[PDB]
């Protein structure tokens, strides 16, 4: 599981879930889809299972990326799209 | 009649101190005298003695935290009275690269009267961990 | 009949390692068959199963104080017998300045007779906070 | 009725995580409905709320484990279903010279069933201190 | 509160509770009342309630402080006064 | 007291207990019996209570040691003696 709730202008929840293995520790990357380049990368504990984004550009489809680490050993990279609103 | 819960946590857009939980996974509501009112509280109907609990685990750091331990508080809104803290527990923030874990575990044995709620609140919720059964809370009755 | 306490911390002159607490706040006393004598320890007056528990909090310093981490122990008097120790947890100090703040928690089952008397000690007194909500002692019977 | 226990820790030669116990020094056992099996578990014999709980004691230094915390685990085997967690607790390796001493306490209402099985296990049992009072496990039905 | 109990030739036991506010730092501060100079200053959380003096002056008229910090923002400062014993 | 349970070819528990003091940390220090020389010495946890030792030669007499101190005070050296099997 690799959901995203509250959506806002902003701003957006990521959430998951323990159930890919015995990991540790994770990078939550995420950055504009399909505009090549600057991208956002944050250091999380496998087990911490929540990450607020904040500072996102309105109007903008943005893309979650969830890798893991055990030692040298690396999870199945989990993806997720999702696009900010407007107002 | 037996009166006991225990609900597991559950992160959100909030910013406000107050955890949320949440009636999943091995949650515990024994009968309709025990409620989980709005994800944040566990009121009850009945007078009488509880053992209250709740066990918060987080991830903090020295550097980017600012000079001010970890507190969890566990409060109490009496109907027709202020707030009240029951229990607290404060933890430094760890040296440790990303983030340091480190768990709190709250429990005592207080007198609820009927319509009382009982809620879990710490200083940065952001740093909560949210695993399963790293974060949970609950209550029974005496 | 209900019986179960729990009674709030109290700070005092005592470089003694029995901590002091005190019906005061949100304590608790059922009834006459729990007692809390001199301030130091709940003694019982009916034979049976107790779940007895404690909260430390405090603040220390790893360069102020010796090469040695803070224990804190729920200890047993009965009658006509050596005292016991039962619970016991350990933390080293902190790193942190001035202090860094921390809480133990001890809770279990065990077996009280009559007239028998349970206790909370520490290493070092002089670093228990004593803040609302920190520091507390109780028990409740099965 | 009444249906508790409390077991003390014991040392093994034995790698895997699931920590060992005994029914000795101050140990409860009730009555034969609930059972200390093999060591490593409290099986029930009726089904039920009890509130489980579990103390761990540690020594740990960073330098010489790996980059990861100490996960203390209480956990369930039911009859006829998949192993479950209930509760967790996560604690980073200390700075400290030759180790770090912490306490972790885990402690919930959970529903078993008949034949249902807890029992604790640890990410490095070798870490785990075991002297009187230090590290137990126990159960007590509501 | 800002209470002085158990004044004897030597010491005194000094606590307080915590009721002003959210604040975390504090600087108990003593010295002997009227005799312009020498201050002791004591680094103490504002949870931790108590500090035990030593090392006074018998029959002398000290004087105690209190201000809490929390980040700039600083209490009002919270006095007592006290006298030791003889003997 | 001072056990020493499951010995095998290459390994051996050790165990103790809290009845010495209020003692802090300790040596658990072991080699060849009669084979003078070689020690490996092991900082310990007064109220650990145990160690687990490996990469012992097999059919060899050991023999073990703990002292444990406070401070500058020291405890009674509690020795014990082992010998692994063999396959
Ligand atoms: C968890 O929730 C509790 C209860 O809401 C919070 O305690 C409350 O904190 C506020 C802010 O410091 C206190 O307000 C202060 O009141 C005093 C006395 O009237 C006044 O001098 C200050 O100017 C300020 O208004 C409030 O009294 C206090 N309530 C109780 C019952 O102690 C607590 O802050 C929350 N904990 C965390 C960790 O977020
Ligand atoms: C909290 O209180 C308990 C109970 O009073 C303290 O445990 C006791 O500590 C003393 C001092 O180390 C022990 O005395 C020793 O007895 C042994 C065996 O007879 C002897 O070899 C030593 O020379 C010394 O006399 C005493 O046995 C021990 N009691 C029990 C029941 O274990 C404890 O020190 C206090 N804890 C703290 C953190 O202050
Ligand atoms: C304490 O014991 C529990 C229960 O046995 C351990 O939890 C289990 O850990 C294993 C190893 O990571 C999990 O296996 C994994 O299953 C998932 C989903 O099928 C799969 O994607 C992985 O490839 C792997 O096979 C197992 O699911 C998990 N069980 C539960 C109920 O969560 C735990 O590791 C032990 N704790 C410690 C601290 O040693």
């Amino acid at each position: 599981a690799i959901e995203v709730k509250d959506v806002t202008d902003t701003t957006a929840l990521i959430t998951w879930s323990d159930d890919f293995g015995e990991y540790v520790w994770c990078e939550l990357t995420y950055g504009i889809k399909d505009v090549p380049g600057d991208r956002t990368t944050i250091d999380l504990w496998y087990h911490h299972a929540h990450y607020s984004i904040g500072n996102l550009k309105p109007d903008t489809e943005y893309e979650v990326s969830l890798i893991c680490r055990r030692g040298d050993m690396s999870s199945n990279p989990a993806k997720e799209t999702f696009t900010t609103g407007l107002v | 009649p037996q009166i006991a819960a225990h609900v597991i946590s559950e992160a959100s857009s909030k910013t406000t101190s107050v955890l949320q939980w949440a009636e999943k996974g091995y949650y515990t509501m024994s009968n309709n005298l025990v409620t989980l009112e709005n994800g944040k509280q566990l009121t009850v109907k009945r007078q009488g003695l509880y053992y209250i609990y709740a066990q918060v685990t987080f991830c903090s750091n020295r550097e980017a935290s600012s000079q001010a331990p970890f507190i969890a508080s566990l409060c109490l809104k009496s109907p027709g009275r202020f707030e009240r803290i029951l229990l607290r527990a404060a933890n430094t923030h760890s040296s440790a690269k990303p983030c340091g874990q480190q768990s709190i575990h709250l429990g005592g044995v207080f007198e609820l009267q009927p319509g009382a709620s009982v809620f879990v609140n710490v200083t940065d919720p952001s740093q909560v961990s949210h695993g399963t059964g790293f974060t949970s809370f609950g209550l029974l009755k005496l």
